[PDB]
């Protein structure tokens, strides 16, 4: 029973480094918002040049 | 009972359902650039 007990601790830490990766995902400044931007205005200067 | 152990069972209280961890991405705004002051060169239009 105790080793489930640190099974199931092991599994929240999981959890936490998964939620910890997904905030950096959203708090990089590389992340898919610069890119739609840099999509969108380039595409606006290539239809115009 | 005789031996003293109970009749009616225990009440068996539900534990706490694991929550979900959210995160956000605030952003920011800083200004654009502007232009500076223009100044006139010596040479024409195709050299400049």
């Amino acid at each position: 029973r105790e080793a489930a007990v640190l099974q199931k601790n092991y599994l929240e830490t999981q959890q936490a480094q998964t939620q910890a990766q997904l905030a950096f995902l959203q708090s990089k400044f590389s992340n898919a918002a610069l890119y739609n931007w840099l999509r969108g205005r380039l595409s606006a200067i290539y239809y115009q040049f | 009972t005789i031996d003293g152990q109970p009749l009616s069972l225990s009440l068996y209280a539900t534990p706490a359902d694991p929550s979900m961890l959210l995160s956000a991405a605030i952003t920011a705004s800083q200004g654009g650039g502007d232009l500076p002051h223009a100044v006139m060169p010596m040479y024409r239009f195709p050299v400049i």
